[PDB]
């Protein structure tokens, strides 16, 4: 029938459209009966400082627990009663509240919103509950060692900085954080030019931006409050951090080096890049015939439970790496084959690996718009970060463009003799010694 | 044709493992196809194989060979391996070949 | 672009669904009825490593090919499955479906299961099962099936312990030539237009029609499993033979699980809505979680809540969960609560589509344990047509019929199913 | 012990009561022979009702006396064997404790055979509390019993075994004399009703092997 060419092209167009307090309205219509709509905020704990970090998440625990228009009990009784579901999480640069209900329910839904990001309530009594909650659940992630490594990456990579930060703060902040300081991390940034509501499903963008405009009132008068705060560069660090703990079952560790930040082309390329190294798992099927050299090697000499490569953005920017999972005695052996794939894209990519990698990773730029969360979620970013919306039509033409010489550019400006930022934790006492690794930075 | 139908069953005999109770396939160099090979082969036709060549070797240090009436008989030899032996190369050769394209 | 939903249904029995939605992304699937409860005591765990030899050699593509193949185009090929279901997926971009087909075809219908693989793939059993049993919640489900039947569903989900390295390549030949028959399988395909996905069920599907091995009626037991293991926290299911699939009870219990509570609707909220999560609310102090466990097979089904706990509460969280079961047969159900669950419902459902997999999981679904395609309209007109009285009979059903346990942790404190 | 003997004092720690429960917990592991016991709450320890059961174990038989022979004396191993073909076997289960005990049956049997013995297990015992039993039976098993009794205390192991196990549950050395006095001092009476107790009480069964053909509690 209609070629993956076309169907790209026939793709319903995203309608963006700002108000005049700054915030700007989005959405992707379709021919679906349920939809998803949400405010995603330029907010985060990189927004955040020395004495008020773990607010936006504290300020998130709270979101939901009801605002002064509508108390808690009321609150959540309307919106589990019209078979809504309310979610939403914070990133370090990120901020997002969205629902998921039926098209039919898309303005009252926009009022919900509005009220939850404009109007929380910040309860006092509700401040002590969650409070006890978030030592909770900091105590809970503590125990999941795939995210102490990324914290401990980020707390190295960029030490003595924002992004140096977790997202849930500290058990100081958490334990002293004020009524005020919720109050205060709110009025300070969730704010129109920073916040895009976009909307995806069923739903008429007119209707929406009408309902849109009256909801969100707040209009600013001085010109400070209509421009978005450009934040102070993070500087990045080649560096370890080793936490060792030998009672631990298997160790994780993750390896990265600086990224370009959303806006750089480059980081198509990095995706095809990473797309060709790939990851694994031991639940993979493939097993010793899959594509992925790293994967093939895992498998052949039983090098780790899994392994990941990753290339997380920021505006001004990143961290490319990878993160694996393995048992004491096979670390060493792991380090040394990740690092010599390194090394392959920068010395010898194939057409026929890229020819491979680009098909991967159009599979998986279509497979982040399967639903209407996912669509939604993507509008709310691409805004926010490119400040615009990038077509698959777009990412295609882009992906496409890509061929080994280029990859091997790329690579070898992003990675080839770099200092390394390293986390590992576990019982890592057979990983060793920064210069070793630093040395797998170069000659293929 | 049926000419060197002949020469085989010559040289067959002039090889000689047959004195020592050996298949053909039982004499052949363990490389890598071969190995992966073996490990194919049932329990039974693989127990049968290492008696034969436990054997032979018992020969060969005693420096004896059987009693011609136990020798491997040229039309009675068992190509017990070869099947597997030829699907391991394909297949080898299948990949070889993808790796390149 | 958009419209229709064809559905042929050649000679053999073999039905064919297609959906043309002109997404970037094709996603075509073969369901099959199949799984565990064909497995006999002689057999078990056959269809679990069937399951996972998905990628072995076949006799059209070797397992190098059908792993490079696949990938080559950014593919993707998985075997999702239930206790009767078996469903062989593969996904890719429009311009390759005609390429990842042939594994596909390949797998379903031609593979040969050889010795050497097959001995290689067992020990991966145990690793496959492990991972999966880190969730508790796997745990008392297998249990809980044990426990509500004497045969077929009692049967694992997953191969048991001493059975691995056990299974045959003669077993697994067996199990696929009679069960994987025409008359039990169904082409499912979105992002295809029928004619094609038409010619390719015929001219290549081999295996033709049949209905073979026929599973033994589900018998209700009604036991009570309980497994002592240390942890913290208490895992409890007590449940009732429920709906049956297209059973007319059906929607009736769907709708007593909302009114009961199936799962938050807000992020680290509380539920109202939900009366066995306020009931318990209300009886224990500490962390927990309540909801209505139900589950609609061929011919039978499963109904009642699930609890987790902290061991020195379970046992007043499950009492409580019960009171809050029998309060609802005595007409503990407003007009309303039977309004805003039918809703909760509809969305749910229409949530629950919005998922390539979903929705061709939706479609298959029908177009297997029945060949048709029930109009959405159709099963909504379905749903809220079910009076206030058919959820408080259903809950009667419940307090009423013979009940069966399965619980894990440290049982210490926890409640035997004849003390509730 | 006196001059020696230093943690003291005292009962310390008490034993909840054991409350019964009744429920049927099932092995599928494989193994050709499947090994099921079928009981319910028998008597305690230094309970009079104790001897009754004790005698009915022994009418229904427990445990071979001639090596490789048949057990006729075997109500239970008679009752089997006519029912099944293959090899098996099958006695009379009987625990005393300090607060309850459990009695029944205990039976090996193939996998594909478990049905049909176990069932002739039962048959047997309602059989036998239907006054299916003999006045002589009783004479038969009181003779065994003592016999068993008295042979079970040659050992070293076994007669301090004996002595202790009084001196610690009681304070007392029931004479030999007393015990058989106490033993035959069973009417045929007895003997049925302890079979009563079982056909009727709630049954608990615990088996292991390949299932497959094992009926459940319920379909005895």
């Amino acid at each position: 029938a209609a070629t993956y060419a076309q169907t790209l092209q026939n793709i319903p167009e995203t309608n963006v459209t700002t108000l005049d307090n700054g915030l700007r309205v989005a959405s992707e219509e379709s021919s679906q009966p349920t939809c998803t709509v949400g405010v995603w905020i330029g907010a985060g704990s990189r927004y955040e400082n020395e004495k008020n970090n773990g607010a936006g998440y504290f300020v998130e625990h709270l979101a939901f627990k009801g605002t002064k228009k509508r108390p808690c009990a009321a609150f959540e009784k309307e919106v589990e009663s019209m078979g809504a579901h309310f979610n939403g999480y914070t990133s370090r640069e990120q901020t997002a509240f969205y629902i998921k209900a039926l098209s039919k329910d898309m303005p009252k839904v926009v009022e919900l919103l509005a009220d939850v990001v404009q109007n929380c309530a910040l309860e006092e009594s509700q401040i002590e509950k969650e409070r006890g909650v978030i030592l909770q659940e900091l105590k809970e992630m503590d125990n999941d060692m795939t995210n102490v490594t990324f914290d401990y990456l980020h707390a190295t990579a960029f030490q003595g900085t924002a992004l140096a930060r977790t997202v849930e703060g500290t058990t100081e902040n958490i334990k002293h954080l004020t009524r005020a300081d919720l109050a205060s991390y709110i009025d300070t940034h969730f704010k129109a030019p920073r916040m895009v509501l976009a909307a995806a499903g069923g739903i008429s963008h007119k209707e929406l931006v009408d309902a849109a405009r009256q909801h969100f009132s707040g209009v600013s008068f001085t010109y400070k409050e209509d421009a978005v705060p450009i934040l102070p560069r993070c500087r990045f660090t080649g560096s370890e951090i080793r936490a060792r703990d030998d009672a631990l079952p298997v160790a994780h560790v993750a390896l990265a080096v600086e990224g370009p930040g959303w806006a750089d082309p480059d980081n198509v390329v990095l995706h095809v890049a990473n797309a060709i190294i790939g990851r694994y798992d031991r639940t993979f099927g493939g097993g010793k015939h899959l594509s992925s050299r790293l994967a093939a090697l895992a498998v052949e000499h039983k090098l780790c439970h899994s392994f990941q490569t990753f290339n997380t953005s920021y505006s001004d920017t990143g961290l490319f790496g990878f993160h694996f999972v393995a048992d004491p005695l096979s670390i060493d052996d792991m380090m040394f084959c990740a690092q010599g794939e390194w090394m392959r894209l920068c010395t010898s990519t194939t057409e026929s690996e890229v020819k491979r990698a680009k098909n991967h990773l159009r599979s998986a730029m279509v497979a982040q718009l399967d639903g209407t969360t996912p669509v939604c979620e993507t509008i709310g970013s691409h805004l926010l970060n490119y400040g615009r919306r990038i077509s698959l039509e777009e990412w295609d033409s882009r992906i496409s463009a890509v061929d080994a010489r280029m990859v091997r550019d790329v690579c070898s400006k992003y990675i080839y003799d770099k200092c390394p930022a390293l986390a590992a934790v576990g019982p890592i006492e057979q990983l060793l010694d920064y210069n070793r690794i630093r040395s797998g930075m170069y000659w293929i | 044709g049926r000419l060197m139908d002949r020469i085989r069953k010559w040289y067959y005999n002039a090889a000689g493992f047959n004195k020592y109770g050996l298949m053909r396939d039982d004499t052949l160099y363990e490389d890598d196809d071969v190995k992966e090979a073996l490990k194919r082969l049932p329990e039974d036709l693989y127990n049968e194989r290492m008696f034969r060549i436990k054997r032979a070797l018992d020969l060969s240090l005693k420096h004896r060979i059987l009693p011609k009436e136990q020798w491997v008989k040229y039309e009675e030899d068992k190509p017990y391996l070869e099947p597997y032996l030829k699907e391991v190369i394909r297949e080898r050769l299948e990949r070889e070949a993808w790796n390149k394209k | 672009g958009a419209e229709d939903l064809e559905i042929t249904k050649l000679p053999n029995g073999l039905i064919i669904a297609s959906l043309e939605n002109f997404s970037p992304a094709s996603r075509i699937g073969v369901f099959i009825k199949a799984g565990s409860r064909y497995e006999t005591t002689a057999n078990l765990g056959t269809a679990h490593l069937l399951r996972l030899a998905s990628p072995l050699t076949t006799k059209g593509a070797s397992s190098f090919r059908i792993t490079r193949g696949i990938e080559a185009v950014g593919g993707s090929l998985s075997v999702y499955s239930t206790r009767e279901k078996m469903t062989y997926c593969v996904e890719c971009l429009r311009d390759h479906v005609d390429t990842v087909m042939e594994y596909l075809l390949n797998v379903t219908t031609a593979p040969e299961f050889r010795p050497w693989e097959v001995t290689d793939l067992q020990p991966q059993l145990k690793v496959d099962k492990a991972v999966a049993f880190q969730s508790p919640q796997v745990g008392v489900l297998e249990n809980l099936h044990a426990a509500a039947y004497k045969t077929a569903l009692a049967n694992p989900l997953y191969c048991p312990d001493y059975r691995i390295g056990k299974i045959t390549s003669e077993q697994l030949h067996h199990f696929v030539q009679n069960n994987f028959t025409s008359a039990r399988m169904a082409l499912v395909g979105i992002g295809v237009k029928h004619s094609d996905l038409k010619q390719v069920a015929e001219q290549f599907l081999n295996i033709r029609s049949g209905a073979g091995t026929s599973s033994a009626k589900a018998t209700y037991w009604g036991g009570e499993i309980r497994e002592q293991n240390g942890h913290s926290l208490v895992h409890a299911a007590v449940v009732t033979e429920g709906a049956a699939v297209g059973s007319a009870e059906a929607n009736a219990f769907s709708v007593l699980q909302h009114v009961l509570g199936a799962g938050p609707l807000i992020k680290r909220g509380s539920s109202v809505t939900s009366k066995l999560y306020q009931g318990v609310a209300k009886a224990t102090t500490q962390p927990f979680d309540a909801s209505a466990f139900n589950v609609n097979y061929s011919d039978s089904g499963l109904f009642g809540f699930y609890t987790i706990s902290q061991a020195a509460h379970a046992g007043e969280v499950i009492r409580a969960a019960m009171n809050q079961l029998k309060a609802a047969a005595q007409g503990g159900v407003t007009e309303e609560d039977v309004t805003k669950a039918k809703n909760q419902l509809k969305a749910t459902y229409l949530m629950s589509v919005e998922t390539a997999q979903g929705l061709l999981n939706e479609i298959g679904s029908e177009a297997l344990l029945s060949g048709t395609h029930t109009a959405p309209s159709v099963v909504a007109q379905k749903i809220d047509s079910v009076t206030s009285a058919d959820v408080v009979n259903a809950a009667k059903k419940f307090v009423s019929g013979k009940k069966s346990m399965a619980a894990s942790g440290d049982l210490g404190s926890t409640p035997f199913l004849d003390e509730l």
